[PDB]
């Protein structure tokens, strides 16, 4: 059996076969020359991490600023226009006019307009007037609908004003109480159409404050049958109207009151915790008798807490019952005398049971009573509860009258990704001689305002960063508003299994890997103190495969006009940047003369990353024409760049030039190596390069360097990088496209560090397998793998073929036991975006959990001696120096025909977290200071069943 | 109190009250329909 | 109970499903005589429960018993008659 | 089919919905010899 010191030595004469080929075939060293040469076509700049947070957090709170002037200018005018109303009957002969979305009449008259297309816009808009959407379930030309359909029509000039003085202007609606919701600019609406204006979350958390909601469900014998099923589907219709801010909980009686659920106290009610609790509720039995005083005795308890977190607002009791005949006067006046708690009562089912008591229970304690005896009423009667929760704030005056923006979530008009700006509009008709103040406790309805994300990205610019710097903002819930690892599809809960509504709330500690810092860090941005930090974490790579440890710089800072924290994740090596200064005509336009498509034969084929150069210059995500594109534009157009940023063409023009210069002077000398199949370039300013050009038709990285897995993994590692192949023909990489090996270039310009480009080529296998036999035993097994225990090349012709695949996937044996000697830490994530095949009872959005693996001990000199059971298999583990690659050898399977479960490195399915226990300690969070109940003048007159 | 099955609909026809099961007793006396309170007295308790 | 046991337990399904396609089942032919479900997508296959849930039908003693007093009283009897003529033929069960 | 139709009548088992379904009201079979473009003719007042 061979020693440690011949194993040592034979892997001495590998690596040095390895690093001399990648330092001397990518010419590393020459590029560096080539930077370091000139010294003068550019110049370094200082990259402030301080100066950016503060220049971008004002940038965005001046973009919300203009929004919250336009929210104010329209509430201000439906207010006025409103009061001035006369509310006819008869719209026979004078019809309203308006243009109903959703089409292709008794008194009203409809509007055909033109709908051209539009950029920044998904479908055909007309600026001549504004859209109305009128819900089915809503019939057009009744009494109500008429006359809201005649005083909105005063907005169309307002959403014109608007637009005037910022045409970056997205969707202006206003949402009416009356379900009619009108928005310009004019476009059609998008199977049945079941949306409606007054269930939206932006018009809910505009129609009510945050609110600590709870409900009681009967569950005695008298609801079983019909009446459960509605009473199970209007609670699971009434957590579709709670958002983040609110708290809920469900509990149910039948002679002994209970919880529904694993919680037991009130929950934040986000997206995971709904989801438990309509699985519950859908998971009820009706059995036993009555008893309200129970049943409310634990309803008050679970109000009075004060352990756990709450909003501190609105306390409301919900009865999801039929009929009974007590009334529970003792307990009401026990638990509430000074009526600090609405009731808001239900009377679920068809039946002919005493409503009596129910009734009284409402008002008796400032609620309202409602009735749902079809399966039609469910989704109408379950949102009337915001115009009770709705009267503090009308009373509140101009106090209420703050803008809000809610969570990140897809809209409704197929935009992506938005935040709405919010402003509740009052009915102040007969207010200037005050004596009406009837009606005048409902609101009108919300007036909202659309900002896109990708609005926000534009003021947060990337560019003169690393590809490992980024932006990102963080919601005083906690959840990112902006981030790289966000994406435009919805949070997916549990898993799918069959026999875009949701808001896409991703927390910050979900987005990227959890740590003890990373959790202070999050608390400071919430609470909204500035700050910065300098510190060591792994990060996860741009696919789930690999774990690299850096250093990084959180600088964070609040946006002073909004609750959000804007941070920067600034790593080491990047405070410093090259700045492109080249003025002269003919030094710039011989190095555009490298990027004609007709001179890819001397200088290699060449990419170019899409990004904005110019306005009027268009990107078509293929990069076959964006070339055609650019360099017939750069020409075709004054060097003057009109209208558009030179910073951003004298970067891609300067490193046109820079890697130019090392394809001629170096590459070019060696047309072709033994065992070099592809040689690569890929630089900062945003081109790549492949100098074999038949091998460019395998370059399947994409164009843009900043989205590169292995350009941000090679910036991080010192030393030279290899990356895996992809395993079970996907597309083709096995042995036409070869072994990729990465080192990105370090310059020293005026004793700063600076990392502009990453070069590498692409090993081939079949030349490296050679390198073994100067090979197929049955006695020893030789394998090589690299940071993250993926499969490089061996010698037993069946390992080779069933290349870069994980290795516990082929040798469970030896591989979980290797993780147990702490040569391969790992860590767990999940990714709550992911589509995922559905199980036994398309694809759907699931949690998947994904697994990575590091090398744990700088220690190289690794040995043991694994035990199978009833037989041994000894082994010897090397780690190539200065290479991020493991060489370990172990007896052949032959000798212990043992095989355990193999272990699996991929995206599986799961679960989890289980919620039923982060509710015992959740994750810390700031609530809205703004609180609007309780108000005396409240009427509160009317009980909802005098009158039903 | 045992017609709380179907879940999809109320049954008029049923013996929740004393009136109500007058009116039943009175309609299968008559011979009317008398199958379908049959038939729904039998899924009450099971089955076929 | 001879001339007609287990026939009503045919109605048509939908393509590889367990779910019935109209909300008013009844019965294919026995042996491509009778009644044949004709739609867009939809095959026919034993499987059915029965008309009433299993409660009218032949395919036992006390089932034929209760059928046939069914029958006898002027209640319903139609209704027999025509599922028997779905399921089985058209000529024959007219005669019983 | 028409005897047995009267029959089933004579029983009296739904006579009053198939003198509903004979009103003018009712569509026409894809058969008889009718005028092109009205196909709901068929019925009459006579059938109560
Ligand atoms: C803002 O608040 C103001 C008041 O503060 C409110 O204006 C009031 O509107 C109502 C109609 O909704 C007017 O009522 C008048 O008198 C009776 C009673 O409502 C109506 O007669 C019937 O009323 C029932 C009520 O449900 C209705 O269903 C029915 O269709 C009516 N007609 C029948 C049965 O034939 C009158 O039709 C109605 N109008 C008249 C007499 O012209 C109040 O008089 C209005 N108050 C004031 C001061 O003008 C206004 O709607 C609120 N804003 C919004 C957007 O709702
Ligand atoms: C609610 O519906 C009402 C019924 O149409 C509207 O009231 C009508 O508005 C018309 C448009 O201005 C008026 O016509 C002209 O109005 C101007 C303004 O004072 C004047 O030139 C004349 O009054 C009039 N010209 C004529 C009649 O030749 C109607 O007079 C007016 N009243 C009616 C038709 O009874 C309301 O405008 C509408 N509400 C809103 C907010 O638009
Ligand atoms: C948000 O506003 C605060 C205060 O209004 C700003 O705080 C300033 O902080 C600097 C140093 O950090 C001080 O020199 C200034 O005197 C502070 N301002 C005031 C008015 O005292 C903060 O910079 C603002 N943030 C942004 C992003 O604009
Ligand atoms: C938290 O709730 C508990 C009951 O749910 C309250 O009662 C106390 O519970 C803790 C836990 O053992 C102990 O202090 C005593 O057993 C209980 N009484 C007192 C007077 O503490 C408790 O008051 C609530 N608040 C806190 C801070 O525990
Ligand atoms: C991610 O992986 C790291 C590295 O394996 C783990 O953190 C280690 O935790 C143990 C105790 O639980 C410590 O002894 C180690 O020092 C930690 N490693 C470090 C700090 O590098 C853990 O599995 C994950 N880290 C988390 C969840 O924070
Ligand atoms: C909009 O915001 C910008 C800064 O982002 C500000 O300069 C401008 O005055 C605002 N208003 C308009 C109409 O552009
Ligand atoms: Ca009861
Ligand atoms: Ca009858």
């Amino acid at each position: 059996f061979p020693s440690a010191v011949t194993i040592k030595s034979w892997v001495d004469k590998m690596q040095e076969d390895l690093v001399t080929l990648a330092k001397t075939a990518s010419g590393v060293n020459q590029l560096v020359d080539i930077y370091e040469k000139y010294q003068d076509l550019y110049t370094v700049e200082p990259n402030n991490a301080r100066q950016l947070v503060e220049i971008a957090a004002r940038d965005i709170e001046k973009l919300l600023s203009n929004r919250s002037k336009a929210l104010v200018r329209l509430a201000l005018e439906a207010e006025k226009v409103q009061a001035a109303h006369q509310w006819r009957e008869d719209f026979a002969s004078n019809e309203v006019v308006y243009y109903n979305a959703k089409d292709d009449e008794p008194g009203s008259q409809r509007i055909k307009p033109v709908f051209i297309e539009d950029a920044n816009f998904g479908r055909q808009i007309s600026y001549q007037h504004a859209a109305v959407h009128i819900p089915t379930d809503i019939y057009e030309g009744s009494t109500i609908v008429l006359n809201e359909l005649n005083w909105t029509s005063a907005l169309d000039e307002v959403f014109k004003k608007n637009r005037e003085e910022d045409p970056s202007l997205l969707w202006q609606v206003f949402g009416s109480a009356t379900g009619l919701a009108r928005y310009y600019p004019a476009s059609p609406w998008v199977k049945i159409d079941l949306y409606d204006v007054r269930r939206r979350p932006w018009y809910i958390q505009g129609a009510a404050s945050p609110k600590d909601m709870l409900i009681l469900v009967d569950v005695s014998g008298s609801v079983s049958g019909l009446t459960l099923k509605l009473i199970r589907t209007s609670v699971s219709e009434m957590l579709e109207t709670l958002s983040d801010d609110d708290f809920v909980n469900v509990a149910s009686f039948n002679s002994n009151a209970q919880d529904v659920s694993c919680f037991q106290h009130l929950v934040q009610a986000n997206v995971r915790n709904k989801k438990v609790l309509k699985d519950a509720v859908n998971n009820i039995t009706a059995k036993g008798i009555t008893d309200y005083k129970k049943g409310f005795s634990f309803a008050f308890e679970q109000l009075l807490n004060y352990n756990v977190s709450r909003a501190n607002c609105n306390k409301i009791i919900m009865l999801f019952t039929d009929g009974g005949e007590e009334r529970a006067q003792e307990i009401f006046n026990k638990y509430n005398k000074d009526k600090k708690v609405r009731v808001f009562t239900f009377s679920v089912g068809q039946h002919n049971y005493d409503r009596g008591p129910i009734q009284w229970m409402a008002c008796e304690n400032k609620g309202y009573y409602y009735e749902i005896p079809s399966i039609g009423a469910i989704r109408i009667n379950t949102q009337e509860y915001l115009d009770v929760l709705g009267r503090p704030m009308v009373l509140a005056g101009d106090k209420a009258k703050q803008v809000q923006w809610t969570n990140v979530y897809l809209d409704a008009l197929e935009l992506g990704l938005v935040i709405t700006g919010t402003l509740p509009v009052f009915n102040i008709t007969g207010q200037f001689e005050n004596k009406t103040n009837l009606k005048n406790q409902l609101i009108l309805g919300v007036m909202g305002v659309d900002v896109s994300l990708e609005d926000i990205k534009r003021l947060t610019p990337r560019f003169t960063l690393c590809p490992n710097g980024y932006y990102f903002a963080i919601d005083p819930n906690g959840y990112v508003l902006l981030h790289p690892n966000l994406q435009p599809k919805p949070i997916g809960v549990g898993i799918p299994t069959i026999n875009s509504q949701e808001p896409v709330t991703l927390d910050f500690l979900d987005a990227e890997l959890e740590n003890d810092i990373k959790v202070e860090i999050r608390n400071k941005m919430i609470d909204g103190e500035s700050g910065e930090k300098t510190f060591r974490t792994l990060v996860k790579s741009q696919d789930e495969r690999y774990i690299d440890k850096g250093n990084r710089t959180y600088t964070w800072t609040p946006v002073n006009g909004t609750d959000y924290s804007l941070a920067l994740v600034l790593p080491t090596y990047s405070f410093y940047y090259i700045k492109a200064k080249l003025e002269e005509t003919i030094t710039q336009a011989r190095y555009s003369e490298t990027l004609k498509p007709d001179n890819f034969e001397e200088s290699g084929y060449t990419f170019i990353a899409p990004r904005d150069y110019c306005n009027d210059l268009k990107i078509s995500d293929n990069n076959t024409e964006f070339l055609l594109n650019f360099n017939e534009f750069i020409d075709r157009k004054t060097p003057n760049n009109p209208s558009c940023n030179a910073d951003l063409i004298n970067r891609v023009l300067l490193d046109a030039g820079f890697t130019n210069e090392l394809v001629q002077n170096y590459w070019s000398k060696q047309k072709n190596i033994k065992g070099v199949k592809a040689r690569f370039v890929v630089t900062d300013g945003g081109i790549t390069r492949v100098y074999p050009k038949e091998a460019g038709e395998n370059w399947q990285e994409n164009p843009e360097t900043y989205e590169d897995s292995f350009y941000k993994r090679s910036l991080d590692n010192d030393n030279y990088v290899f990356t895996a192949p992809y395993f079970n023909k996907s597309g083709p990489g096995a042995y036409e496209s070869g072994i990729m090996v990465s080192k990105a270039v370090e310059i020293y310009i005026q004793g700063k560090l600076l990392k502009p480009a990453v070069v590498g080529i692409k090993i081939d296998v079949n030349s490296w397998i050679e390198n073994f036999t100067k090979r197929n035993s049955d006695v020893m097994d030789c394998v090589i793998l690299d940071d993250g225990g993926f499969l490089l090349m061996a010698n037993h012709d069946d390992y080779t073929n069933q290349i870069g695949r994980f290795f516990g996937e082929i040798d469970p044996s030896l591989m979980r036991h290797l993780v147990n000697i702490s040569v391969y830490a790992f860590n767990k994530s999940y990714d709550y975006q992911s589509v995922c095949e559905p199980g036994a009872a398309s694809k759907q959005s699931c949690i998947t959990e994904q697994t990575q693996y590091f090398f744990d001990n700088d220690s190289k000199s690794f040995s043991g001696v694994l035990d199978c059971g009833n037989c041994s298999r000894i082994f010897h583990g090397e780690k190539l120096m200065n290479t991020n690659l493991i060489f370990i050898m172990v007896e052949s399977k032959g000798t212990c025909p043992c095989d355990t479960r193999l272990l699996i490195q991929a995206e599986q399915t799961s679960d989890g977290p289980n919620p039923c226990d982060m509710v015992k300690q959740p994750r810390y969070r700031k609530g809205p200071d703004v609180c609007f109940d309780n108000n005396v003048l409240e009427d509160y007159t009317d009980c909802g069943g005098v009158s039903g | 109190g045992k017609f709380n099955f179907d879940e999809t609909q109320t049954k008029r026809s049923t013996f929740d009250n004393f009136p109500q099961a007058l009116l039943t007793v009175f309609q299968i006396l008559t011979g009317e329909d008398w199958n379908a309170v049959m038939y729904d007295g039998i899924m009450a308790y099971g089955g076929p | 109970l001879e001339l007609f046991i287990g026939k009503m337990h045919k109605t048509c399904f939908f393509a590889d499903s367990d779910i019935v396609a109209e909300e008013d089942p009844a019965p294919c032919a026995f042996s491509g005589n009778g009644r044949q479900c004709t739609a867009n997508g939809t095959e026919c296959r034993s499987g059915w429960v029965g008309p009433n849930g299993g409660i009218t039908n032949f395919d036992n003693f006390a089932f034929a018993m209760l059928t046939v007093f069914q029958c006898i009283t002027m209640e319903g009897w139609t209704d027999v008659l025509y599922w028997m003529n779905d399921a089985m033929g058209f000529e024959l069960p007219w005669v019983y | 089919q028409a005897v047995l139709l009267l029959f089933r009548c004579a029983t009296g088992e739904a006579w009053q919905e198939i003198m509903l379904a004979c009103l003018p009201g009712k569509l026409c079979d894809p058969e008889s010899d009718y005028n092109p473009g009205e196909e709901y003719t068929c019925g009459s007042n006579f059938a109560i």
